[PDB]
């Protein structure tokens, strides 16, 4: 009793279509304010749509004309049709019953929608040279790759302590980019060679980039 | 709706989370708790009501241009994001920007900022990316502002969310995609990282 | 289908004149009404002049009563707002809106059609 | 002459208005008044006529008038129009698609709002289905959202269907009280009278 | 049956503020309003304001509009009433009661239609003066307070603030014939009462009579011997 | 300045019927219901009638309300001793946006017996005079009905300066009590030959007189 089970998420190419479901138990969808709320990866909550018990539908400005909310009384399930998707729509979509004055009490577990490209793109690796101005930090820019993940080692794994590989960004282009830095003492920048070994398995990419001080 | 980025309260003490806006008299306020990887959970409705089964530590209030959520005797189980939502118009809802209530499990740590200019190899490929890396900050709440010379830049900014690294501190990274002309036109670009009142700024120049 | 075309704004001194125009296109009949809303810096949209087309009846707010004059030319299907004795208070982005009714309203949401705003700046 | 003037005074100038969920209706006939003064009045912030012309109203004659009056919120005036959806248009006052008449509204923040709040005007927030045109609902039956009957028990899915408009002098126009008068004009063909 | 327990009595100085509580009973808020009514000494009832939880609504009476606040914490299920900028005329017993609601569907309104269950009331005193212990004097018996072999002797409890003052005789051993009069409120803002007891005149030379005056606000007890 | 009006008092023989009238206007009884409350002295009011003439549980059918236009009426059939109380009518007036209580109507059941007041007058104590103060205490008890008037006299002349008198209060035996005080200087007390406390109850007066030592 009292459950909002969602389903229908996944990856979908830009401009595509995808339909979300919200199976209800104990709560009748057709006689409740049912809404859809999405949360971008790491941002706040943005209400998207709603459906009155009387059938009136309303949508947010960021999804008007592209999204459509519906329901099925025999299956007691709330739906959300999504057309002409873009990367801005990539978020975790929730369904919840609204009580207006009494807020939104029951929420679904939430399904994830990822809108990006397909196939597999290998990254472009650029050296992040150490600055000329007691320690120095140098790294490698693993830019524009899909899908995750890439592995970055330094000098074929001979250098581990001090290496800090940062989590990747999901650019609005749908491609990923990350950076791996190793903070070394300044006195060794001239006598030691530093080479990052970036591997992207889905593209069979194996890049070894030498990082020298900027001339 | 405006909410503070994060609050930091000692265990057992009390937190207060503000929610500001215009004409906060007629419209009501609701509060939601979102634990990591979890759906939001309504904790306070209609300004001051607690739904069934939610501890008495939580409590709400609202008047003037500010609503407030009060969490007494804070435990580590309260570490979450808290959002306010108004009862304004029955055609749409708006949420606050959310507030992170870091329950302190270690002292305050200021971030280490490292800014890189676009590599000479990226410029020859007709691209330019400024890399701003932020690490070793606690609590895991930072905001990043970019600057051209001394003017604010908003377009082309991609910033990660704070992630827990090995030593339970947090890390983040911000990227500014530029054209080689925009990078060579100005004299310098800056990455400004704010962490609980304190501000660290790094600047690079096309040389 | 329905489209509102707007033009006529610009920079003028205090006391100068200016003529705004709103061209209605996709209307089957004359049973519609035109309104002029201005959005001052930091303010909301506020109506200043209305015109019931099928009745040719104007309505002006008190602040622009004897200074503004709204009218419609028939062939071009264009409504004009003649603004005389302009003041720095009149500096705003002006919009013209239409609705399938005969009357007037102060609420912008009550109008379903809008043209692109034109800039009116009054300074010295 | 004043054999039978139109008693719009008892409607427009009424000392108190009904709530929108229980809107009043006054039947007007017999008389003959002018609408130019009404339309040319600088007090009516809203004066929208559908299928009829407000200034050419003096030229027309009808059989009957229905004068519907109530109070709503400022940003809800746009719902008092044909083909509108929302809390008021679905659950409180619905105008038909073939509506023939005028919608008149004006700001009543000076009367229907007092310091602290005028928590008297109400509105219907919950209903199992939308209202048919000119249908009126005054029920207070505990709204049922679950499968179990409420049976007068305010439990889980069982809440009150009415809420209070709270009006204060400092609130914005979108939340300030607005008295609405809906005049419905009837049918008539070839007016030789 | 339900019960509404209000907070204890209050004594305040002009200009200050008072806040009275009123505990509800279970799910009282469901389909039940709450009104705040005060009653000055010897005067009638005066509605001050109210609240309706189900509609999340509240109203106020013209007289108190602008100097009153009525809150309702539904988590605790209770109401409050705070009156600020107090004056001497605000001295009254402040009551809290649940109001059964009437639905006038003709006009679409919801107002209070009688209050069945009442609170016990909260006495609030407003006086510019502050605390002071009483000066207790004996009212001795003589031939002029004697009638038919019975003598009348008492104690004058003069110039105290605030209420109340309790008086007993001989540590409670003497109860019959005792008549403790309600205190008078002088123009100075202080109170004064008297307590008299009628005893056989033959017992004046055999029994000692002591009045026990207790003014707890000043933490003052006075035992006054009354002799011929 | 109040709108609702009730007669101040009302009398009724036991076992018979009484009518308490409530006068209002169009702003309260014109479109809002009117209820009735019964308050016993010292206690708290209780609901008697609530929707013009509905009775709560515990209210006998001896009480009946009625409302016609701008007026209301409360009827008490078969008067019993416990019915002697204050009766308030009230209605939700919207002009002021709030309930308005009546002035109240005190009911007196005629079965009770009249009682003359017992007056005891005490002169200023020598302990108070040694403190350079003087207070004459006049205690009035066992009088019914609870209404007396007190007057003080210096030698052979009336005096009102320094007089403080309490309102009547119902005793345990259902009779009433009151007290009057006269503050004097130690010189005003010794200068005059005597002082007198006059207690007038139901047209008749009882005077007690005291003199300095
Ligand atoms: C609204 O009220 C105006 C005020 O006039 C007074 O009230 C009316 C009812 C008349 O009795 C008038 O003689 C009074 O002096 C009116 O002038 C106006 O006509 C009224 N209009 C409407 C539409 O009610």
């Amino acid at each position: 009793q009292v459950q909002l089970v969602e389903s229908g998420g996944g990856l979908i190419q830009p401009g595509g279509s995808l339909r979300l479901s919200c199976a209800a138990s104990g709560i009748t969808v057709s006689s409740n304010y049912m809404t859809w709320v999405r949360q971008a990866p790491g941002k706040g909550l943005e209400w998207v749509s709603l459906l009155y018990a009387g059938g009136s539908a309303f949508y947010a400005d960021s999804v008007k004309g592209r999204f459509t909310i519906s329901r099925d009384n025999s299956k007691n399930t709330l739906y959300l049709l999504m057309n002409s998707l873009r990367v801005g729509d990539t978020a975790v979509y929730y369904c919840a019953r609204d009580l207006q004055v009494y807020g939104m009490d029951v929420w679904g577990q939430g399904t994830t929608v990822t809108v990006s490209s397909a196939s597999t793109k290998g990254p472009s690796v650029f050296p992040l040279a150490p600055s000329s101005k007691g320690t120095a930090a140098l790294g490698c820019l693993v830019k524009d790759y899909f899908p995750e993940p890439v592995t970055v080692s330094w000098n074929s794994g001979a250098l581990t302590s001090g290496v800090h590989t940062f989590p990747a960004v999901l650019q609005s282009s749908g491609l990923y980019s990350l950076s791996s830095v190793v903070t070394v003492p300044s006195s060794s920048l001239g006598t030691q060679t530093y080479i990052c070994n970036v591997n992207h398995k889905p593209s069979n990419t194996k890049v070894d980039k030498r990082v020298e001080p900027k001339s | 709706l405006t909410q503070p980025p994060s609050v930091s309260v000692a265990p057992g003490q009390t937190a207060r989370i503000t929610c500001g806006g215009n004409n906060d008299g007629a419209k009501s306020v609701h509060w939601y708790q979102q634990k990591p990887g979890q759906a939001p959970v309504l904790v306070v409705y209609d300004d001051s009501d607690r739904p069934s089964g939610i501890p008495e530590r939580f409590s709400g209030s609202n008047s003037g241009n500010t609503a407030t959520l009060t969490i007494t005797r804070i435990e580590a189980g309260d570490e979450a994001d808290y959002y306010c939502q108004v009862w304004d118009s029955s055609r749409d809802h708006v949420f606050g920007t959310g507030t992170k209530v870091t329950v302190l499990g270690q002292p305050k740590a200021n971030p280490t900022v490292t800014l890189f200019p676009p590599s000479s190899e990226e410029l020859q490929a007709n691209k330019a990316t400024l890399v701003c890396l932020i690490s070793d900050f606690y609590p895991g709440a930072v905001t990043v502002a970019w600057k051209a010379d001394s003017s604010p830049v908003k377009a082309g900014v991609e910033t990660t969310t704070p992630s827990k690294q090995s030593n339970n501190k947090y890390a983040a990274s911000s990227y500014l995609s530029l054209t080689p002309e925009q990078w060579k036109s100005h004299r310098s670009y800056s990455c400004q990282v704010t962490h609980e009142g304190s501000t660290v700024e790094k600047t690079v120049a096309p040389t | 289908q329905v489209q509102l075309v707007e033009s006529g704004g610009g920079l003028v001194q205090p006391g100068g004149s200016l003529r705004l125009s709103c061209a209605a296109s996709g209307f089957t009949n004359d049973f519609y009404s035109i309104a002029w809303f201005r959005q001052a810096p930091g303010k909301e949209r506020e109506g200043v002049s209305w015109l019931s087309v099928s009745d040719n009846t104007p309505t002006y707010v008190d602040s622009v009563k004897d200074r503004f004059t709204i009218s419609r030319h028939n062939a071009n299907n264009t409504v004009y707002l003649q603004m005389n004795m302009l003041k720095p208070e009149d500096t705003a982005i002006y919009y013209c809106a239409a609705g399938r009714f005969a009357g007037r309203d102060t609420w912008p949401s009550s109008y379903d059609y809008w043209g692109q705003g034109t800039q009116v700046t009054v300074s010295s | 002459h004043h054999t039978n003037l139109c008693p719009f005074g008892e409607v427009f100038n009424a000392t108190r208005f009904a709530s929108v969920y229980a809107w009043n209706r006054k039947r007007i006939s017999n008389c003959v008044a002018d609408y130019s003064v009404l339309y040319n009045s600088a007090s009516f912030s809203t004066f929208k006529c559908y299928g009829v012309s407000p200034t050419k109203l003096n030229d027309l004659c009808f059989t009957n008038v229905y004068a519907d009056s109530f109070v709503i919120r400022g940003d809800e005036v746009r719902q008092i129009a044909p083909g509108q959806t929302g809390n008021i248009a679905d659950y409180n006052y619905k105008l038909p698609d073939d509506f023939t008449g005028c919608v008149i509204a004006w700001n009543s923040n000076n009367l229907d709002s007092k310091v602290g709040g005028n928590y008297n005007y109400l509105y219907r927030l919950f209903r199992k289905s939308n209202l048919k045109p000119f249908e009126r609902d005054i029920s207070t039956e505990i709204y049922q959202a679950g499968s179990t009957p409420c049976n007068g028990v305010k439990g889980f899915n069982c809440y009150f269907p009415l809420q209070s408009y709270g009006f204060q002098p400092t609130y914005g126009v979108g939340y300030q009280p607005y008295r609405v008068v809906v005049l419905s004009f009837e049918l008539l063909h070839a007016p030789a009278t």
